[PDB]
RNA sequence: UAAGGAGCGAAGGAGGGCUAGAUUAUUGAGCAGCGAGAGGUGAAAUUUGAUGACCUGCUUAGGAGUAACAGAGGCGAAAGCGCUAGUCAAGAACGAAUCCGAUGAUCAAGGACGUAGGCUGGAGGAUCGAAGACGAUUAGAGACCGUAGUAGUUCCAGCAGUAAACGAUGCCUACGCUGUUGUGGUUAUGAGCACGGCAGAAGAGAAAUCUAGUAGGGCUUUGGGGAGAGUACGCGCGCAA
């Protein structure tokens, strides 16, 4: 029986879409189906900022950040616990997740 | 056999900026001036605008590149070789719900050097407005891009390198673009993204 | 008192290993070089924060001998069509250099990103485990 | 004619063919610096390095691709289509006092297109990798994992004719409740027209749910308990498959 109204993907009014590759296992997954995750990570860890304050030559310094978008296939997303199995009424709830660091 | 002992330091010098001397580089000692030329000439380095100027700590997002050209005693003299924005700036600028506008153009200095320029701009969401996204229509993007090319042609084509370098320092092209193109659509983050030297004329 | 005598330090930090390498400002002359795998025995430890830290100290020592005082840092992962997150160990090289006496200039992420790319290894199904 | 075709005006789109350019990246060679390991995994071995690897510079040579922006967004008959300029035909929608007047719906036979993999000839050959060969793991692995490696993967001129080619829902044409959110034009600024998404309701249905409500409107395809069987014989296409 049909488990989801949208077939588990975001394609509508189209024939075909570009593929992308999974970060964890390099499998091909369609772009409109892949699980997506955003990361904004400081170059320097929080446990070093108190040393940075005496190491730097400049009057003040702003740490550089690094930015990423990651893609996962279903198997990897479930195994890494980005997503979890949910009850028949919960399946319908849609909410934006946090940006990781 | 401590080869490090047998090395000569030389000081790097630059022009058209507030700070003249920027560091020093090693070479193995050699008998003949022809050898030292062939070893030092052709080397390259890069420096942040914040290091070679006295300036607001905000201006750290840009780097300049120089190629070694000539030797005189202790000093190596080096010439302009390109400009680049820092990775943090490029990556941090792009945001969801807005359009990027991008362009590539070629120009010729009076000195005969040919340069290739990359340019970027972003659309902006107006105040007192409630729609979630502020994308730009594809035909409108072509109007902005058409304008950008005449601005770059007016500002930089057929000039000296001494003039170009100061225009890049003061960020005049970005400022002109934001002024000129406002009539088409509102924009933000207008910048020259990269400058690359393509051909240098065969000269003595 | 003294002026700041600067060197470049390059750092590569993958899932498998970490490589540390100091040069003149031109990048065309080498002052000192080490890796996590140089110091440790077991292959599974070459990425270890500990092996990175041991390997950094040797590099810091040779630079202090050659008379350097200050450092600019350019750091990367593997990039290309492969992984582009900085690996473990990368962020401990930097903190170690600060416990040694060195003054830090500027830090930059210089991972090679591709505007589009050649085909990645692994086939259409990917690794099965 | 809230039937069709021809035409006018302003505009929109990863629709298609061609010409000329582009920022990086992955490999390969040259040269320079340094002097011991690199790679790969859950953990390791094949393997490569003093004929100087790895990593960092500068030069070059090729052949693919267009990241992030990028979406329950757009375009196309479907298959499918994402860098920038210039060029060549035709189409859809919208606005309105343009022209002709039944020119129309659906369709055996017959004709044109059709991802990928495959085949016939030419160009080329970076990356990836059927077959084949090793290293491990196992009672045994011929497999999964790692090293390596060929046909193919790209282009031009053709053949072939299959897909879970699926929203598993034929094509025209009707009658039908509300709220919300998009895309492109137009606007007495109140709204409409075309193409969508979403959430309830009422009916319906074995339920799950709703392209499924109401109904002797028109036309084509198609099923009749499991198996044997989409197989045998004959016939038609194809170089073969
Ligand atoms: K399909
Ligand atoms: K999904
Ligand atoms: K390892
Ligand atoms: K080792
Ligand atoms: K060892
Ligand atoms: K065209
Ligand atoms: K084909
Ligand atoms: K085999
Ligand atoms: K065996
Ligand atoms: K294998
Ligand atoms: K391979
Ligand atoms: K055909
Ligand atoms: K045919
Ligand atoms: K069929
Ligand atoms: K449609
Ligand atoms: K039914
Ligand atoms: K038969
Ligand atoms: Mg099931
Ligand atoms: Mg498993
Ligand atoms: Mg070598
Ligand atoms: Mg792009
Ligand atoms: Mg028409
Ligand atoms: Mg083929
Ligand atoms: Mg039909
Ligand atoms: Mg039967
Ligand atoms: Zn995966």
């Amino acid at each position: 029986t049909k488990k989801r109204s949208n077939n588990g993907r975001s394609k509508k009014n189209r024939g075909h879409t570009r593929c992308v590759r999974c970060e964890h296992c390099s499998a091909m997954v369609p772009n409109d189906k892949a699980i997506k995750k955003f990361v904004v990570r400081s170059v320097i860890d929080a446990a070093s900022l108190d040393d940075l304050k005496i190491a730097t030559i400049y009057e003040e310094y702003e740490v550089p950040k690094s930015y990423y978008k990651l893609n996962y296939c279903v198997s990897c997303a479930v195994h890494i616990k980005l997503v979890r199995v949910r009850s028949r009424w919960e399946r319908k709830i849609r909410k934006e997740q946090r940006v990781s660091a | 056999k401590d080869s490090f002992l047998k090395k000569e330091k030389y000081n790097l010098r630059i022009e058209n900026f507030p700070v003249r001397e920027v560091g020093a580089t090693l070479v193995n000692k050699q008998s003949t001036v022809a050898a030292l030329e062939k070893k030092l000439v052709g080397r390259v380095f890069e420096a942040n605008q914040g290091d070679i100027t006295t300036s607001d700590s905000a201006n750290c997002y840009r780097k300049f590149s120089f190629k070694i050209d000539s030797l005189a005693g202790t000093n190596a003299h080096a010439i302009f070789n390109g400009m680049c924005l820092t990775s943090e700036k490029i990556k941090g600028m792009v945001k969801r719900g807005l359009t990027l506008i991008e362009g590539v153009k070629d120009v010729v200095t009076k000195e005969g050097i040919t340069l290739r320029i990359l340019t970027i701009a972003q659309s902006k969401k107006e105040k007192n407005s409630t729609k979630k996204t502020a994308y730009a229509k594809t035909s409108v993007v072509k109007e902005v891009r058409k304008n950008i090319f005449r601005i770059v042609d007016n500002e930089l084509n057929g000039k000296d390198i001494e003039q170009i370098v100061k225009k890049l320092q003061m960020e005049t092209v970005g400022k002109e673009i934001e002024k000129e193109c406002q009539k088409i659509i509102p924009l933000q983050n207008c910048h020259v993204l990269k400058v690359k030297v393509v051909k240098r004329p065969v000269k003595e | 008192e003294q002026r700041l005598n600067f060197a470049l330090l390059f750092i590569k930090a993958t899932k498998n290993d970490t490589i540390i390498h100091a040069t003149d400002l031109t990048g065309a002359e080498t002052l000192a070089k080490s890796s996590g795998g140089s110091k440790v025995k077991a292959h599974r430890d070459e990425r270890d924060p500990y092996a990175a830290m041991l390997a950094t100290q040797d590099v810091a020592a040779v630079l202090k001998e050659k008379g350097y005082n200050a450092v600019h840092i350019k750091i990367r992962g593997k990039g290309g069509n492969q992984s582009k997150i900085i690996g473990p160990g990368g962020s401990t090289v930097i903190r170690t250099m600060m416990r040694s006496e060195f003054k830090l200039g500027r830090v930059e992420d210089v991972t090679p990103v591709a505007t589009d790319s050649t085909r990645k290894k692994g086939g259409r199904r990917g690794r099965r485990l």
